[PDB]
């Protein structure tokens, strides 16, 4: 029995525009 | 006034030997880049725009014009990879870290959000902006008696930059910095505002997502305990980061597990995997599995808590990736698990689920419920009961299913069905 990690992140970019 | 301009009106005037001119039509390319529809980027960057804006940011007798700089570079910056990287080819990076020292608050707060931005690209970036410097600065903007005197948005905005420069791995961002970043973050995650809070989660939720040096560099700071605290929020954009964080610890060892144990984290499952968020039930029960792979003992932390009735309840009615999640905590509950707690996990009805699931087309799930099975009648066989287990998978409708895995493509599924059938039935 061995721990799992957690899948990989599919949004790889975290940007936020200024309205 | 400056508003709707062509490209070309800016380019003329950001062109013109007139500093007020330059501001304005600034101000214009602002208000193009602020736009609610397919901002004009990609034009903006082809008319050359970005070295001026550059240079505008450090004009210090004209803060207004670094204001609308600022402003405009954030917002191509929010754009594709190759938009940021066309900003940070244009020298930004050292004149935002310039301007975060500035004396107008407005200037300053821009200036963590273009980072945050450039940052938020990658690791490449990220890295780069570590190696311009921006930590201490940033760090600095934070070095108040009480964060609450701080503006709402400026501080939210301080804590998205900081989470930023701690997200994303291969490679994961410098041991030094996080070392450095990491007592303001534990400071952030005591404050009171909720997007401060979550954004704080986030961060330690990217740097307990590695190895167990990692994992470890978080706990010593003790911060499991808020974890836990934030986990049981009222406001999901905070229990999602709180639980992957304590997910994320219990992947480590069984010491920093017992951490997340202790600081009262099972006391919370019972909502978690009930929860009616799909991904909070979902990453809770792989939060399970991780902890039924740990010790005797805690798996008997997770028997006195009263979670293998959820458990028995998520196999038998979750959506599919959930079920999948829980046959893994079963599989590892069974490993580990002694003959005592696996002839409880029986009784409290696992069998027709685990067996209902066997109808799965996904392979791993079914192999994963075989190898439960089989460790299940190993007990069985321990306490010389072997038949009324076998019995009793025959009632649930389970021995029809496994048979007709023998007949399965994948070689395990095969083998492990047939193994079942000659020794068991």
């Amino acid at each position: 029995a061995r721990k799992r990690s957690h899948s990989p992140t599919k949004k790889l970019r975290y940007v936020k525009r200024r309205f | 006034g400056t508003v709707n301009w062509s490209v070309e009106d800016i380019v003329k005037g950001i062109n013109s030997n007139n500093l007020e001119s330059q501001l304005q039509a600034t101000q214009a390319a602002r208000k193009l880049l602020s736009r609610e529809k397919q901002p004009p980027i990609d034009n903006i960057i082809r008319a050359g725009l970005i070295p001026k804006f550059v240079s505008f940011l450090g004009k210090t007798d004209c803060s207004p014009i670094q204001f609308e700089s600022a402003w405009a570079l954030t917002n191509i910056a929010s754009g594709t990879s190759e938009q940021t990287k066309a900003v940070v080819d244009g020298g930004a990076i050292p004149a935002f870290i310039s301007l975060l020292a500035s004396p107008h608050a407005h200037i300053s707060e821009q200036a963590v959000w273009a980072l945050g931005n450039i940052a938020g690209d990658g690791s490449a970036f990220r890295d780069l902006v570590i190696k311009h410097g921006a930590i201490d600065p940033l760090l600095a903007l934070l070095a108040v008696p009480d964060l609450s005197t701080l503006a709402c948005g400026y501080l939210r905005n301080l804590t998205w930059t900081l989470s930023n420069l701690c997200r994303n791995k291969n490679p994961a961002p410098p041991l030094d910095a996080v070392e450095q970043i990491l007592p303001t973050l534990v400071r952030l995650l005591h404050h009171n505002d909720p997007e401060v809070l979550a954004d704080s989660c986030w961060a330690i939720s990217y740097l307990t997502d590695g190895p167990n040096e990692r994992i470890e560099m978080v706990v010593k700071k003790g911060v499991v305990p808020q974890l836990v605290k934030l986990l049981g929020a009222t406001e999901l954009p905070i229990v999602t980061p709180a639980l992957r964080a304590i997910g994320n610890i219990v992947t480590g060892t069984d010491e920093q597990t017992q951490k997340v144990i202790d600081a009262g984290a099972l006391a919370v499952f019972p909502s978690l995997l009930t929860n009616p968020k799909t991904n909070i039930q979902k990453e809770a029960t792989w939060t399970m599995s991780n902890i039924t792979a740990g010790r005797q003992d805690q798996i008997q932390q997770v028997v006195n808590h009263g979670l293998v009735p959820f458990l028995v309840g998520v196999l038998s009615k979750a959506d599919f990736k959930t079920q999948k999640e829980a046959a893994w905590a079963i599989t590892n509950y069974t490993s580990g698990g002694t003959v005592e707690q696996i002839v409880y996990l029986v009784h409290c009805g696992i069998i027709e689920p685990l067996m209902n699931l066997l109808s799965a087309k996904d392979t791993k799930i079914i192999q994963v419920i075989l190898d439960a099975i089989s460790n299940i009648f190993q007990a069985a066989e321990k306490l010389g009961e072997t038949e009324k287990l076998s019995i009793m998978i025959e009632e649930c409708g389970g021995l029809d299913k496994i048979e007709a895995l023998q007949r399965h493509e994948n070689e395990s599924v095969y083998k492990a069905s047939l193994n079942l059938i000659e020794k068991y039935f």
